[PDB]
């Protein structure tokens, strides 16, 4: 039942506490990591199918 | 021996003195105790409404 | 001899603002 | 030392007013006041009116209102059902347009 | 190697799920405490207007939770309300009369 | 309910404004984590053909 | 009273203990130069609008909602910043008669107005303190 | 006026945004991660994107 | 002034027994002049800051917390 808007830091909390800005950045970095790992998985599978 | 008489208008010998000279409590403890089902008031030291 | 002690009144909150709004909200 | 019932509340402090005795007076007076007002806060006075604010009169009024609206909904369903069987029935909203231009409301 | 990497991912996932649960809990607590902060700030910045607003909002919340509606009784017992809303009253009176409801 | 609780904490608590202490900004978990990570960051091929 | 205010602050039980024969609420209410018993002000029941209709037991056992609320709300705020807040509060052992004469010849409603102003300002100050602590918790 | 308000070499930001939006509508990671059922359910949006 | 709380007659969420301060304050807010109230609370805040005198300085006060941040 969890809602996708729970993760949003609205706009004014982030200028009351600047660290929340950085928090968002961390989140985004994590996304990058995940996607990269995802691609690697796919790639490995393909190579096996080739070999 | 003591007795908890618990009736206002009958003459007594002593009374349990309320919390009047407090000590330092932190804000998070007040946050925890302020909730319903844990909040207690003592009308002897609060104002009349 | 025994001492007679009167202990003051400590109460927990019964209603929210003079009313209990859970039941009122149900009926409403 | 038998019980003596403590005549008028400020009995003690009229003899050598001290800090502890005055605090005791304040405490017992406000305890009596709090108890009585709480009893009247939720219940009310002996005469019982549905136009009361206390707690029980407010909820009694809400219950009576709910019962009225439930039987109103029952009559509204009666009207719908009766008009479904091609027996024209009156409605709490009126007849609408009568037989003229704009035709006749109060059909299915 | 594919199977080994899949195994290590499946081992690492549960801790990540637990930490996501904790993150959502902390975010909800942050929202609640921000509510409280805004409340206390409003009260401290302009106390009289804040207290009036608080009283009005509590009374209106009780009214709405009871399933009640209508005009304020104190406003409509006075004669200014009817010399200020002259046009509305005229139109309504004509509509009610011409239909036979008055 | 929450507004009731907040105003009760504000007005019905018999604690002077001085005796309210400050709470922590860093739980001991984050302190341990920060020290551990400070240690581990204190300890810390060109495409061969 | 003034010595105890200089020594202890916002601990009015010890101030009263120093006074010997008075209650903390009476010490607070004399610190602000206000009466007690609540009937010498607004004893009627048209400056005060809805206070006319407030119920009260007749002839015996008076209760003071207004003065009790004032003494409670100002008993939390560190008498030194109270002395800085308003000039009505007694400020030194030598300023007693001066301030008593200056408040003299006021209308009975002016006393209520000033008392309630002090009370609501104390409540606003306390709420500011709570706001800073909430910010701390957010961090 | 409106184009200057949107883009503020800051040109063709609108083209980039439109095409990036259209690409983000194709659920690539979700269908490729796990397969026939998902593409059967998503073929209309993929087709039109 | 005004009717005050009585202005909301049918719905009155006040409790003399449980919330004694709010009812009294509801009656009292009518008398006062709000501008003097603002001035007094601002004086109180400034005097408290001056007493404790003798970036987020109010949040990070101890030397250690700034280094941890």
């Amino acid at each position: 039942h969890s809602h996708p808007s729970d993760m949003v830091i609205p706009d004014h909390l982030a200028e009351l506490i600047p660290e929340l800005y950085s928090f968002q950045q961390l989140v985004d970095s994590e996304k990058r990591l995940d996607h990269f790992i995802h691609l690697r998985n796919l790639h490995m599978k393909r190579m096996v199918a080739q070999w | 021996k003591v007795v908890d008489i618990d009736d206002p208008d009958m003459m007594v010998d002593s009374f349990t003195m309320p919390n009047i000279s407090h000590s330092n409590i932190d804000y998070q403890t007040l946050l925890a105790n302020s909730d319903h089902a844990k909040f207690t008031i003592e009308p002897g030291v609060l104002p009349v409404g | 001899s025994i001492v007679r002690n009167y202990k003051p009144l400590i109460n927990r909150l019964k209603h929210y603002n003079g009313y209990d709004i859970n039941y009122i909200s149900k009926i409403g | 030392p038998p019980e003596t019932k403590l005549p008028y509340p400020t009995y003690w402090s009229d003899k050598k007013a001290d800090t502890d005795t005055l605090l005791y007076e304040q405490i017992i007076q406000r305890d009596k006041i709090n108890k009585y007002s709480l009893i009247r806060e939720t219940n009310g006075y002996d005469p019982f009116s549905i136009y009361g604010f206390s707690n029980k009169e407010y909820i009694s009024r809400l219950w009576h209102t709910l019962k009225y609206y439930q039987d109103l909904k029952n009559t509204r369903m009666k009207s719908i059902t009766s008009t479904s069987q091609k027996i024209p029935s009156a409605s709490i909203w009126g007849n609408g347009y009568s037989g003229y231009g704009n035709g006749i409301t109060n059909t299915t | 190697e594919l199977n080994e990497n899949a195994r290590e991912l499946e081992q690492i996932k549960p801790k990540i799920a637990l930490q996501d649960k904790e993150i959502t809990s902390v975010l909800s607590n942050l929202h609640e405490s921000n509510k409280r902060y805004r409340f206390f700030k409003k009260i401290s910045e302009d106390p009289v207007k804040a207290l009036n607003e608080c009283i009005a909002s509590t009374s209106n919340a009780l009214k709405v939770l009871s399933g009640d509606e209508g005009y304020n009784e104190d406003m409509v017992r006075r004669a200014n309300f009817y010399k200020e809303n002259e046009a509305m009253l005229r139109e309504n009176i004509e509509v009610i009369l011409s239909n036979g409801r008055m | 309910i929450s507004s009731n609780d907040a105003f009760n904490m504000l007005s019905l608590t018999t604690v002077p404004c001085d005796r309210i202490e400050k709470s922590r900004l860093f739980s001991e978990k984050t302190i341990r984590y920060l020290m551990q990570k400070q240690h581990e960051m204190k300890t810390q091929k060109p495409l061969t053909p | 009273l003034l010595k105890g205010i200089q020594e202890f602050g916002a601990d009015w039980y010890k101030v009263a203990k120093n006074v010997g024969n008075k209650s903390p609420e009476q010490c607070i209410l004399r610190f602000l130069q206000l009466p007690i018993e609540d009937k010498f002000l607004y004893g009627d029941g048209n400056g005060l609008g809805p206070l006319k209709y407030a119920p009260h037991l007749p002839f015996s056992k008076s209760e003071n909602p207004v003065l009790s609320t004032i003494a409670f709300l100002v008993g939390l705020v560190n008498p030194k910043t109270v002395q800085s807040m308003t000039q009505r509060a007694i400020q030194s052992a030598e300023s007693i008669k001066s301030q008593k004469e200056e408040i003299s010849d006021q209308k009975p409603i002016e006393h209520i107005k000033e008392g309630s102003e002090i009370a609501i300002s104390s409540l606003g100050y306390r709420s500011h303190i709570f706001a800073t602590n909430e910010e701390r918790q957010m961090n | 006026r409106l184009l200057n308000l949107y883009n503020d070499n800051n040109r063709h930001n609108l083209l980039n945004d439109v095409v990036s939006f259209l690409f983000s509508a194709i659920p690539l990671q979700q269908v490729l991660s796990q397969p026939s059922l998902l593409i059967d359910q998503f073929s209309p949006v993929i087709s039109q994107s």
